[PDB]
């Protein structure tokens, strides 16, 4: 229903080390630095770019360790300040309860991937119907060419 | 390096229209006396725009290519929005520790 609260990605909550990522490009875009609203590092996590759009390999995964309900994401790119110009035009997002066996998101439809940003500033909101049931959440940044992408998230919803 | 213009003073409400000049990655600054340079915002290049939240509605961007200049429509001027405007080329991560070297910033005084 109502629980679309902040599960800990700006605020600090979810702490450094329950958040990882397929790669990054230096310690300064590390798995950490994709807190939303953060300026901290160089402005955001980027993996050892650029995502092809063949193969998505490349992920940000939070460990949140008890069972949540995700009604809502929300990301950004790495404005660094206004000097920044990456983002993910587009992503998927893959979850689990154990860390083992993975499913991806799908709409009321049947659609796996959700629009993204179009610039690093502005935070996207994308609902999640029906509503993600997950102790992990996989941020896959998906393209239709191989671009540069950086991201900086947060999860919305309530625990179990 | 990049050039601005175009500034002056301005009443509460009013209007003004900076100018800049020698780049796809383009963005637009402040310095308010006391404060430390702050995104207004910028152009990219399927050019997308975007502005900071305290000027959102208020001001524009567009990019001239008959001129080679791109200019900052600010409209219902606040006193917040007095300070020393400039504007720089944004850049890629693989570009994001090389040094930046400002030039030209014009100042936009909003007093009654």
């Amino acid at each position: 229903a109502i629980c679309r609260y902040p599960l800990g990605m700006s605020g600090g909550q979810i702490p450094d080390e329950d958040i990882t990522a397929s790669s990054q490009w230096s310690e300064s875009t590390a798995a950490k630095y994709g807190r939303l609203d953060s300026e901290e590092g160089d402005g955001a996590w980027c993996p050892e770019i650029p995502v092809e759009p063949d193969d998505l390999k490349e992920f940000l995964q939070i460990d949140l360790h008890t069972l949540h309900f995700i009604t809502l994401v929300g990301t950004q790119g790495r404005h660094a300040g206004g000097h920044g110009i990456e983002f993910a035009p587009m992503y998927k997002i893959n979850y689990s309860r154990d860390g083992t066996r993975w499913i991806s998101w799908r709409n009321r439809h049947g659609k796996q991937v959700l629009d993204g940003n179009s610039n690093p500033y502005d935070i996207f909101l994308k609902d999640l119907e029906p509503p993600i049931v997950a102790r992990f959440v996989r941020f896959i940044p998906v393209t239709d060419h191989s671009m540069n992408v950086c991201m900086r998230v947060e999860l919305y919803g309530c625990v179990w | 390096q990049l050039q601005a213009s175009g500034g002056g003073f301005v009443q509460p409400g009013g209007s003004l229209r900076l100018s800049c000049a020698a780049l796809d990655g383009m963005g637009w600054f402040r310095q308010a006396p006391g404060k430390e340079r702050e995104f207004v915002s910028a152009i990219s290049g399927n050019y997308a725009s975007y502005y900071a939240d305290s000027v959102k509605g208020r001001f524009t961007i567009s990019r001239d290519n008959s001129k080679n200049t791109v200019y900052l429509q600010m409209n219902s001027l606040r006193a917040e929005d007095t300070a020393t405007y400039y504007c720089a080329p944004q850049r890629s991560i693989y570009q994001s520790h090389k040094p930046i070297y400002w030039g030209q910033g014009t100042q936009v005084t909003v007093s009654s």
